[PDB]
């Protein structure tokens, strides 16, 4: 009855039936227990809403104003030593072990989703070892990321990487005065970083390399009727070149390119190499 | 197919004992069925368990352990899916 009269309101409620299911609720504005009110004693009115759906585990939550608060009380029941979070994309990280990640992911995520549909995020799960380790492995990649896309020194990249959150990544929109603070000088390094933009502007002209040279489809599969450039090239993609090589190739060995789908590989192909078989008849 | 239960009636004594255990073989395999143990001939029930009776494969012993070990394999059945409502709330 608190949610009509803005008492208390529900934030999200999640229900995976018989399996896991979490609610999440917050006052809206009246400085009382949202979780508190709305469980009753024990629980009793979530396990008697439970019991109405023959067997749930529900856990109640709470909720806050910010999405990071909201997330972090969506991962309950748990205790957090540390979390990870984003400022640019709205995505947070939190460590635990196998042990509680079995209890915090659940058998099919009914859990996990329920914390992702409470916060409307993606969620990643590692351990604390892992975490380290991970960290270790991203600073490293954070060193030749700044050396590769800043074009600077590795020493001074490592730290700078260090603090930098989208270490090299068009992060010439992030604020990159604070790598003035260390110490050293840059002046070649802006005309170093406008080399490896030039660099990336090659890597774009390799893309484009990748679609060209890189084994174009041949006449026969693009002037096939009802298929295009795209999809001629995803059947082709899967080592086929002539007619009969399309006829060998078949629905799971098409299955690798992403381009083609079941259907596009169902009866010739799908026109293309029927087209290209009966070119001969008009 | 078969006229004379006399080779039944010489492989258990009791005729009527015999009786019994083609009645229960029927009843099992008309209702909860089960697979002959011979090949038919589009025939009824009544006289496929004679035929059972006729191989010698089949007494009161047979079908009652059988039984037995049919009613353990169900008592199995529900001691697993005990063990699956244990986990499945918790």
């Amino acid at each position: 009855p608190e949610i009509g009269e803005e008492v208390i309101e529900i934030k999200a409620a999640a229900r995976d039936p018989g399996s896991r299911a979490k609610i999440a609720v917050k006052t809206n504005d009246k400085r009382i227990d949202p979780v508190g009110a709305c469980v009753g004693m024990r629980g009793a009115r979530v396990q008697a809403v439970s019991t109405e759906l023959g067997g749930e585990r529900i856990d109640i939550v709470l909720w806050d104003d910010n999405p990071a608060q909201f997330v972090i009380n969506a991962m309950a029941p748990a205790d957090v030593a540390s979390i990870v979070v984003d400022e640019d994309k709205h995505t947070m990280d939190i460590a635990v072990e196998a042990g509680n990640l079995a209890q915090a992911i659940g058998r099919n995520g009914q859990n996990v989703r329920l914390a992702s549909q409470l916060s409307g995020w993606e969620l990643n799960v590692m351990t604390v070892d892992d975490l380290q380790a991970k960290h270790q492995a991203e600073a490293h990649a954070a060193i030749d990321t700044f050396t590769k896309y800043l074009d600077i020194d590795e020493d001074f990249a490592t730290v700078l990487v260090e603090e930098g959150f989208s270490t090299l990544e068009e992060l010439a929109y992030v604020p990159m005065k604070e790598l003035l603070e260390i110490e050293g000088l840059d002046e070649p390094t802006v005309e170093a970083l406008r080399e490896r933009a030039k660099n990336a502007l090659a890597t774009i002209a390799q893309a484009q390399e990748e679609s060209l040279g890189d084994n174009k489809p041949a006449d026969d599969l693009l002037n096939l009727e009802g298929v295009d450039r795209d999809l001629a090239f995803k059947l082709a993609a899967r080592g086929v070149c002539t007619l009969e090589d399309l006829a060998e190739q078949g629905i799971d060995d098409l299955a690798d390119i992403e381009g083609l789908t079941d259907e596009k590989a169902g009866a010739l192909i799908m026109a293309a190499r029927n087209i290209c078989w009966f070119g001969d008849e008009a | 197919a078969r006229v004379t239960v006399q080779d039944a009636v010489e492989k258990i004594g009791n005729r009527f004992d015999l009786v019994l255990v083609a009645a229960r073989r029927a009843r099992q395999m008309q209702v909860g069925g089960k697979d002959p143990l011979v090949p038919e001939e589009n025939d009824k029930t009544t006289v496929i368990a004679l035929r059972e009776i006729e191989e010698g494969l089949i007494n009161n012993q047979i079908l009652d352990v059988r039984e037995r070990q049919e009613q353990q394999e169900q008592e199995a059945a529900e001691l697993q899916a005990v063990t699956a409502i244990a986990e499945g709330r918790r």
